């Protein structure tokens, strides 16, 4: 088995409906 | 000491535990990593106690409170360089009558083989739980899922959906919860689940330009990497003012590599290089941008060069 990393989570993943500080 | 912004903020639950780890690169990840509050001042308490406190390098966040929404910086001092990255990170309770946030819910740009392939994302810092990840327990629009191996699957940071004849369309929690200090705190990340799959809706991802901002001075020069990972028949290429790098531009150059994928054909990695001879005042005004084309979709990011501060 080869578990996601955070690079790999920040590289694949990203927030639609996050919003600004 | 130059410095680096992470413009995309990372949206989190509060009231759960949290890391934050360096978003570092090849030539810089050296000796020496530190971590702070909005501005400069004294370093977060290294104390392992305390509520906020930097641990193996990365910076952690006990029950990661609301009021801790904002700006953290990052620096590399090794001997002959320091770099310091400011990153943006917000932590938002629960909307009134749901069991998540939706500014916190992820989206997969690519997905993986299989019906499901759900991967609770961002949780390889908490399978410090003695090297293996902690069970992961998992969730559809805030209700219970049983593993029962027919209807879903549980495997290590995975949720394998089966081929039922059911609509999938959901909001999708992970939770686990991990051990600090004889008391243990939740983790969960929520993904939103599609029908988008089985011919090709894969449009390419650019990994590299990340939408941040340099810090660079007009003399120097440097080399812009944008890094895309799609089929080696994508095409990445970079674009300043509104226009493509001219191809007989005597400061920008443009080289175009490729990096086949022995494992999956799919997801390759394409390089593309814009090199900068030397900096000048007229870069300074707009972003420069990566580009990623397929006929299924356009992706684009990009990296702000900015004057040195006062």
């Amino acid at each position: 088995e080869t578990p996601f990393t955070w690079e790999e989570s920040n590289a694949y993943y990203w927030q639609p409906y996050a919003l600004p500080l | 000491c130059k410095e680096r912004e992470e413009k995309i903020i990372l949206v989190s639950s509060a009231n759960e535990i949290d890391v934050r780890p360096c978003p570092l690169n090849p030539n810089e990840h050296k000796g020496t990593i530190t971590w702070y509050k909005d501005d400069s001042k004294t370093p977060v308490s290294t104390e392992q106690a305390s509520r906020i406190h930097q641990h193996k390098e990365k910076l952690w966040f006990v029950p990661a409170k609301v009021e801790d929404s904002g700006h953290y910086y990052c620096v590399v001092r090794n001997s002959s360089y320091c770099l310091r990255i400011k990153i943006s990170a917000k932590f938002v309770e629960n909307e009134p009558n749901l069991c998540y946030n939706a500014q916190a819910i992820f989206k997969q740009k690519l997905p993986v083989a299989g019906d499901g392939g759900l991967v609770c994302p961002y949780m390889e810092f908490f399978k410090n739980e003695n090297n293996e990840l902690p069970k992961l327990q998992w969730y559809k629009d805030c209700k219970p899922l049983l593993l029962d191996n027919i209807h879903f699957s549980g495997v290590k940071d995975r949720l394998i959906v089966m081929n039922v004849a059911e609509k999938h369309r959901g909001n999708y929690t992970c939770h686990a919860s991990y051990t600090y200090l004889g008391k243990q705190y939740p983790i969960t990340r929520v993904i939103e689940f599609i029908t988008l799959e089985e011919n090709k809706p894969t449009r390419p991802v650019i990994v590299s330009p990340a939408n941040e901002t340099m810090e660079v001075d007009l003399g120097s020069q440097i080399q812009l990497i944008c890094n895309v990972t799609g089929q080696l028949s994508d095409i990445a290429y970079w674009k300043w003012n509104g226009s493509v790098i001219d191809e007989d531009d005597p400061v920008l150059g443009e080289d175009y590599y490729s990096v086949e994928n022995p494992a999956n054909k799919r997801r390759s990695t394409l390089i593309t290089v814009l090199n900068i001879s030397e900096i000048e005042s007229r870069f300074y005004k707009h972003p420069f941008t990566c580009f990623a084309k397929n006929t299924h979709g356009i992706d684009a990011a990009y990296i702000q060069l900015i004057y040195p501060v006062t």
